C-alpha cells in the first residue's frame, strides 16, 4: 500500500501518499519540484530523534529512517546548506522566500544573534515585505503592535515602549517605498547573511587537553570557538585550506593541508551529532568547492 | 535610496537609539 507523509515547510502543510517502498529522493524531489523548487542543493527534509536533528538520507528508504511512524510521518522541509552569497545564489522565488522565513525565525528566536540596529533595519524590511508600500491613511498608527518585529534581547536593551519602536521601524519602513516583496526578502538576508552566527552549526567538543569548546561548521570551513563567544573563532580552518577530516569512535582529526600547520584533534561523545557533522562537512564542502 | 548604504544605515540607526539604555 502506501502511508502518509506530512510536509512542512516554513509558511505551508503539504501531505503525500508514498509507496512503501520509497527512497528519500522519490519524497525529497517531489517536495521540490511541487515547490517549483530548482535550487535543491541547500535543502532537506528534517526529523528529530531525542533532541538531535536528521536529515532524511537519498539513497535510503524512508521508513528505513527511525522518523516516528505514526501516521502522519512528518518531515521539515528546510534550508540545510546556506550559500555565501545570496543575491547571487538564489534565483527562484520560493527559494529566496523561504530562506527569507528560516533565517527571519533564527534571528526573533535569537538562535542568530544580530546587534541592535541591525534587528531594526533587518524588521523595516519585514514589514515592506509583508505589508507592501507604506500608505499612512491606511497603516495608521498601531498596526504593528501585535507584529513580532524584534528579539526580545534588543528590547530589553532600551528604556523604550513597543510605540517607539513601533514608530522607529515604520520611519525605515517608509524608506523602503518601491520595492518589491522579493527585493525586500533579498534584502533582508544581504543584512543577515554578514551576520557572525549566520549560516554556522555549532557542535560542543573537548579538544585532547580536556578542554571544553565548539566546533562551527559552515559554508566557508570548520571553526573552532570557545563556549562563550559563539560570535569570532579562535581558530579557523577554510575548506580549500583542509586536506581531509577523519572520524573514529569518539575522535575527530582535522589535517590542514599545510602539513607543517600542527592537526587539530578533538573529541564528540554523541555518535548520531558526529554522523550529522560529517553530512555537514561533506556537503558544505562539496558545495564550496563547486562555487570555484 | 535616501540613507545612502546599509553601511550609514545601522549607524545612523545605532546612534539614534544610543541615547536609551
Amino acid at each position: 500500500k502506501t502511508f502518509t507523509v506530512r510536509i512542512v515547510t516554513m509558511d505551508a502543510e503539504m501531505e503525500f501518499n508514498c509507496e512503501m517502498k520509497w527512497k528519500g529522493k522519490d519524497l525529497f524531489d517531489l517536495v521540490c519540484r511541487t515547490l517549483g523548487l530548482r535550487e535543491t542543493w541547500f535543502f532537506g527534509l528534517q526529523y528529530t530523534i531525542k533532541d538531535t536533528v536528521a536529515w532524511l538520507k537519498m539513497d535510503k528508504k524512508v521508513l528505513d529512517h527511525d522518523v516516528s511512524k505514526e501516521e502522519p510521518v512528518t518531515f521539515h522541509f528546510l534550508a540545510k546548506f546556506y550559500p555565501e552569497n545570496a543575491e547571487e545564489e538564489l534565483v527562484q522565488e520560493i527559494t529566496q522566500h523561504l530562506f527569507f522565513l528560516q533565517v527571519k525565525k533564527q534571528i526573533l528566536d535569537e538562535k542568530v544573534y544580530c546587534p541592535p540596529e541591525a534587528s531594526v533595519l533587518l524588521a523595516s524590511y519585514a514589514v515592506q515585505a509583508k505589508y507592501g508600500d507604506y500608505d499612512p491613511s491606511v497603516h495608521k498608527r498601531g498596526f504593528l503592535a501585535q507584529e513580532e518585529l524584534l528579539p526580545k534581547r534588543v528590547i530589553n536593551l532600551y528604556q523604550m515602549t513597543p510605540e517607539m519602536w513601533e514608530e522607529r521601524i515604520t520611519a525605515w519602513y517608509a524608506e523602503h517605498r518601491g520595492r518589491a516583496r522579493d527585493e525586500a526578502e533579498m534584502e533582508y538576508l544581504k543584512i543577515a547573511q554578514d551576520l557572525e552566527m549566520y549560516g554556522v552549526n555549532y557542535f560542543t567538543i573537548r579538544n585532547k587537553k580536556g578542554t571544553e569548546l565548539l566546533l562551527g561548521v559552515d559554508a566557508l570551513g570548520l571553526h573552532i570557538y570557545d563556549p562563550e563567544n559563539r560570535l569570532t573563532p579562535k581558530i579557523s580552518f577554510p575548506w580549500n585550506e583542509i586536506r581531509n577530516i577523519s572520524y573514529s569512535d569518539k575522535e575527530f582529526t582535522i589535517k590542514p593541508l599545510d602539513k607543517k600547520i600542527d592537526v587539530f584533534k578533538f573529541n564528540s561523545s554523541k555518535l548520531r551529532v558526529n554522523k550529522l557533522i560529517l553530512q555537514l562537512c561533506i556537503g558544505n564542502h562539496d558545495l564550496f568547492m563547486r562555487r570555484r | 535610496p535616501k540613507f545612502g548604504t546599509h553601511h550609514k544605515a545601522l549607524q545612523e540607526i545605532r546612534n539614534s537609539l544610543l541615547p536609551f539604555a
